[PDB]
């Protein structure tokens, strides 16, 4: 398999690299939660806006030609069109 | 060693809550999987207690609904939990292949789990819709009705099998009390079911949203998303209680509440909305046998993905054109559920035919040819 | 190496590739019986899914007929599906005496929609998403689906929609003044 | 999966063109840009998809300290997407230290397996 | 596969052999036998 | 590797059934484990046929049980079937206590496996009255009546349980519709009993008739014990076809065949015959919260067994004494068993009263006396 | 555990043991069934008999003896003494 | 289960006492030889519980030559269950053979375990 159990992960012989950290009791808890979730938060949807925006754009475009064409048909001045459909 | 870990069944508690090796960069999608399995226990748990007041006879089954709603003592709170939560269910789900088709889940070390995840999806389908159809209102009848119409399009055992499906000679007492059957047996089938993914998600490990390893940074699970699900999972019963206490019929088509009348069909058709796409899919293709198999392919090709998926990097976090056609891929399947429950009218038909090709030419054409390209365009690049 | 215990009289006296045909014979019929019993109980419980006793002798259920007004459609409930039992006048006969070969997804007429004019039997049940159809929104001059606003011909031939199919005929004969299905 | 070699082999027939590369490196490095991964330390070949049993030889017949270069690049990207935080545009892999290392290695391991898959069928 | 063919000659088989025993040793006592007497 | 353990799945199934390193010298009964396994599977298969045809209104129960029996095709089959079977499955269930309690597969490295099989027990004891509860003949009704009576003798919760028992104020509508909702439900919990029972039998494997160590001579279970649980499983077949085919009420009682009728209760009472015992022993304590405290005692206290049980040597193959002690109760099981279906009377009161003494008396006084002593005459013996 | 996999069953050091035996195809099936069912099934429970009759015995002869005495309540001369019970 | 110390402190509370002892060990005998396990080559302490971390360690410390004449005669006896036949008489166990080999070591265990358990209490 590609994932052991915690003594061999799998992962390469890992060397040279040290980790620091401080206990969860002597860290501050949610300190730049206001500041962070504002203007990271800005970031992250300025950064990933567009591909969600584009397929949206023209996605909602053909949604909204198709509905404005099928209020068109029913209609006293759509009657025409729609008997030709 | 520890009672965690040298009795049988804690051990294997252990192994999937308390020590799993989760990856330490997983986002909050990878939360989803459990809200399923809290999904997939409201279901059932409710869904016990319905059984427990509903009677599967057909001139009792609507008859019984409302007994439960009225008169049963918190009867209406267990209907709407397990109406409302079959569709976060589904909600649920459909987020779960979102995440697992744009992070590459589905690729070579996962494939099994994939396969069983594709499996549960058609398995539960038919266990909501066989729910469905016990209600017997207008809308639960006349979706039985046309789905059996629509599978004696079989090209010979058609004309054989729907009279089994019936166990008569149209939607009546015999099909109600075996979709009652079968709806509260294939819940315990996908149990099963979910024990395999799990056991096929434990062999290898759950991906990461940048893709790469995460062997060379684990962290356990019960300090470490026990208390992220435990986030989600509050966020998940937070809406679904808004959902189920304030306007809780709003998933619902309100002509479900007109008990069952064969010889008077309802203005329109349409399923409970986590199936509308597919049914769009269905009333694109003219022909009933080419619907209904467009329809199964709708699901089945997800199997196809891991292996038209020719990137060689895992994920589309860090690809720019993958990115575009899986978000328009996204937004054009909400296009085939909306089409699901408009009428067919003039510029509707043209545009679910669109829709369901675009939505296959996705998986063989779109993600082969731009994962391709996309692996070409990194090689340049890099050189 | 060392001397083996004698199993002389455990020896079989039958050929060596023999002996082995016959186990794979036995073998195989063990494995082809248990198949035909799978098989006999697998159909015997999927029996039961078939349509009971009960739903057998409801149907072929014959219909209350006998005199009504002339163009109305009447409806029965003969195996669940409405019949739209219609005693047309002889203007809808004339009509359908305009032969149709082109312009309708199956050619018929009321030679063999219908024994008599004067009591046509035609399965409400459109064809394409089956539905009630409205007995007098057709757009030919018959039923209509109001589903995908197919419309049926006097005569139940398709006329126009996702019809796949003309108006199902059902199966029931006429006699004196009743339905003999 | 699109073997390494078949990517290589593409590129190659694209970069001999100059029409197609003219066309297409420009577009080739604006995209390897706008992907984002370099922002998070990790170099190209970090991203390729290890659970393959050719991809996992190269990385076992890595040298050490390349080896120990790409586990530390791996474990600040996930650090990063684990804070919801990127690297500032100094600290960044700049398209320059993005130097395909692990390429050679992949190919190695693809030829090794051609081979035996074209004389197994000899 | 063959297992799906080859058993349904040995249910013909067995179920043959029966229907043509049952009625053999029962001739006298069935309906279709008796039905004469009482036409 | 072999695909039958590369793949976790076919792993999972090799681990039991290809590659389950039986030990040697186990006798048919190791079989009943199988037996029992395809029992389950028929009670659920049959069952979840019934309840496709079933319909749980008290005023339909009994005509609908009557309805499969004459109208469904093979509805006559899948009942019998239910039933007999259901029979059948305590036989082998009995017969694999009997064996458990013959050789001590209930000792020490097996102990906790013997607490799920306890749990088994009691859990199928209630699916198996709560489906007879189901059919709503006499007999049926007035052992619903009966049971919640009884437990109605709790000292405080005992006046409040009860409705919600029978939610109502009798063995109604309610009552029925919940007992086959439940009785639905129970056997898949029973089912994941089972895989807890395999489970704990897998971490430590099966004992063997001369109680000794079975590594030494160990062998595979696919061409070993698969086809000794073919001849115990086509034998269980014959035996039960004999039953399902010829005389298939003979395990029955009449009197279920009377629609339930409160107004009018049958001249005795008597739950379904593998539960007479049990039933017996409610019977011989005069105090109905004694009744049941005795009763549920009598179910719980093979608990008790594997630590009551002093004996150095694994099984009573080889020892003397304790295989007299062993057959006298199962004989007094089998006279307890007797003494419920027969009416309360001047001899049989005292009768069972002492047979219930000498049921609880064989764990708490005769297992522990009987294996000292034993243990003792073993040591001094061989000196 | 005491049952590890096939490479270590957890069976001590064994040593010294050779194992022989024929392959099927190459022995008589059957060999002895006929005579064996008969003669060796009678000396099984010839051994095993006491066990199970004395046992047997004690609960059948109690239970003859409740049934008998309940007969004979029941009847026009046991009314007097089902009466003083 | 009982302890192999509490096992022998009855046994030899009996056999210390000449009445108890007279009127025992011949019952004794009598029981061990009906018992049936010498007539498939198992001495008594064959039959002890194995699974158990004092009888394991009992085991785990017996010599070569016993511990490989207990590894046959259970074979012996699994063989003999699995093909329903016993030892002839001339064969089996004789009563002088049925030599207690295993106990001293499981007196040993014990002592060990108890000593432990005192001192860890004391
Ligand atoms: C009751 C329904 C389901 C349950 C309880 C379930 C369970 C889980 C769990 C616990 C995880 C790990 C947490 C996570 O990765 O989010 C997971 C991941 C996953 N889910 Fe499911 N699953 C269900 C249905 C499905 C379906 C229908 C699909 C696809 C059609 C699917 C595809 C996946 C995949 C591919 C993964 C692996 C994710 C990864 O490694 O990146 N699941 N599932
Ligand atoms: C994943 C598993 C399940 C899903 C997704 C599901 C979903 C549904 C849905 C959508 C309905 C329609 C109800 C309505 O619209 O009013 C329904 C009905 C029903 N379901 Fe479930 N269900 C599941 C499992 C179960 C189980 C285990 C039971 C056990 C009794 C159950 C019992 C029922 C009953 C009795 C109804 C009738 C609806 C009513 O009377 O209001 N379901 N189910
Ligand atoms: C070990 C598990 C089970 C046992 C021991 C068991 C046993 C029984 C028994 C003894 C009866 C009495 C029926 C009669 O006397 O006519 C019964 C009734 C019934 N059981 Fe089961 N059962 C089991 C599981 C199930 C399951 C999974 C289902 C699923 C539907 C089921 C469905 C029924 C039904 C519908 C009845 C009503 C009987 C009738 O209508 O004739 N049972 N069960
Ligand atoms: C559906 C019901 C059950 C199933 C499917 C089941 C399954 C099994 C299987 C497959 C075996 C191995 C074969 C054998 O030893 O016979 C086994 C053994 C055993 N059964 Fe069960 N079991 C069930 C219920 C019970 C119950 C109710 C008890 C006791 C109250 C029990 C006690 C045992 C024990 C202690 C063993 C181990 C036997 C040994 O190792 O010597 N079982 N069981
Ligand atoms: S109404 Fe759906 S096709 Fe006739």
């Amino acid at each position: 398999t590609y994932m052991g159990w915690w003594g061999s992960l799998g992962s390469p012989k890992q060397k040279y690299i040290t980790q620091y950290t401080i206990s969860p009791y002597a860290a501050k808890p949610l300190k730049g939660a206001a500041y962070n979730a504002v203007f990271n938060t800005f970031r992250r949807t300025k950064n990933q806006f567009l591909y969600v925006a584009i397929p949206f754009v023209v996605v909602w475009s053909i949604w909204t030609r198709a509905r404005d064409y099928n209020e068109y048909l029913y209609t006293k001045e759509g009657r025409e069109e729609l008997e030709r459909v | 060693m520890p009672t965690r870990k040298s009795n049988t069944y804690l051990s294997l508690v252990n192994s999937y809550l308390i020590d799993s090796p989760q990856p330490s960069s997983i986002n909050y999608w990878w939360n989803l999987g459990s809200l399923l399995g809290l999904c997939l226990v409201i279901q059932i748990a409710s869904g016990v207690f319905l059984a427990m007041h509903y009677s599967s006879n057909i001139e009792l089954a609507f008859d019984s609904v409302e007994h439960i709603m009225r008169d049963v003592n918190a009867g209406w709170l267990i209907r709407y939990i397990h109406a409302n939560g079959a569709s976060f269910f589904f909600i649920c789900m459909y987020l779960h292949i979102g995440k697992a088709l744009y992070y590459g889940s589905y690729k070579q070390p996962r494939v099994m789990l994939w396969v069983i995840g594709v499996v549960i999806f058609i398995l539960t389908m038919a266990i909501a819709f066989m729910g469905y159809c016990l209600v017997y209102g207008q809308m639960s009848h006349w979706g039985a009705t046309v789905i059996t119409n629509l599978l004696s399009a079989i090209p010979f055992i058609g004309n054989d099998i729907v009279p089994f499906i019936w166990g008569g000679f149209s939607v009546s007492n015999p099909t109600i009390q075996r979709f009652f059957a079968l709806h509260f047996l294939l819940p315990f089938i996908l149990a099963a079911l979910v024990c395999m993914h799990l056991m096929a998600l434990h062999v290898h490990g759950s991906s990461n949203p940048v893709g790469i390893t995460g062997n060379i940074d684990r962290l356990p699970m019960h300090p470490y998303f026990i208390f992220k699900d435990l986030i989600t999972v509050f966020v998940f019963l937070l809406i679904f209680s808004l959902f189920v206490f304030y306007s809780p019929n709003t998933l619902g088509h309100p002509d479900n509440y007109i008990p069952g009348n064969p010889m008077v069909t309802p203005p329109s058709i349409v399923p409970e909305w986590y199936l509308l796409p597919f049914y769009a899919i269905l009333r694109s293709i003219p022909d009933k046998l080419g619907g209904v198999i467009a329809m199964f392919g709708a699901i089945l090709i997800l199997l196809s993905l891991p292996y038209t998926d020719r990137s060689i990097i895992r994920g589309n976090s860090f690809k720019v054109l993958s990115k575009l056609a899986f978000y328009l891929f996204v937004f054009n399947f909400i296009l085939l559920g909306n089409l699901g429950q408009l009428h067919v009218e003039v510029p509707y038909i043209q545009l679910g035919q669109f829709a369901t090709a675009y939505y296959f030419a996705h998986y063989i054409i779109v993600v082969p040819v731009i994962s391709t390209l996309e692996n070409i365009l990194y090689y340049i690049g890099t050189q | 190496n060392y001397q083996q215990p004698d199993y002389s009289s455990y020896l079989n006296n039958k050929s060596g590739q023999g002996s082995r045909n016959f186990t794979y014979f036995m073998v195989g019929s063990m494995g082809l019986l248990s198949a035909a019993g799978a098989k006999s109980t697998v159909e015997a419980f999927l029996s039961s899914f078939a349509a009971s006793a009960d739903v057998l002798a409801m149907a072929k259920v014959e219909v209350k007929l006998g005199a009504i007004p002339e163009g109305k459609n009447v409806i029965i409930k003969w195996q669940g599906k409405p019949v739209f039992i219609r005693h047309r006048t002889a203007d809808e006969i004339e009509e359908a005496n305009q032969v149709d070969i082109k312009t309708l997804r199956d050619p018929q007429n009321d030679a063999d929609r219908v024994k008599k004019p004067e009591w046509l039997i035609m399965l409400g049940i459109c064809t394409h998403l089956g539905c009630v159809p409205i007995g007098e929104a057709g757009d030919f001059g018959g039923w209509f689906c109001p589903c995908h606003g197919s419309h049926y011909d006097i005569s139940g031939r398709i006329r126009k929609g996702p019809a796949p199919l003309n108006l199902e005929i059902p199966e029931y004969d006429f006699t004196d003044d009743e339905t003999l299905l | 999966v699109q073997s390494m070699t078949s990517v290589v082999k593409a590129a190659n027939f694209i970069l001999a063109r100059p029409t197609l590369s003219k066309i297409i490196t420009p577009l080739a490095q604006k995209f390897t840009a706008y992907a984002g991964y370099r922002e998070m330390g990790l170099k190209f070949n970090d991203l390729l998809l290890e659970e393959t049993p050719i991809m996992q030889t190269a990385i076992k017949r890595l040298p050490s300290e390349l080896n120990y270069s790409r586990n530390f690049r791996i474990l600040t990207a996930h650090q990063l997407a684990l804070s919801h935080q990127l690297l500032p545009a100094e600290k960044a892999v700049k398209p320059e230290e993005d130097d395909n290392y692990l390429i050679p290695y992949i190919l190695e391991a693809e030829k090794e397996a051609f081979e035996k898959a074209e004389l197994d069928n000899i | 596969a063959t297992i799906f063919g080859g058993a349904f000659a040995f249910q013909g088989f067995f179920d043959v052999a029966v229907n043509k025993w049952w009625e053999e040793h029962n001739k006298a006592k069935l309906w279709k036998n008796v039905k004469g007497k009482f036409l």
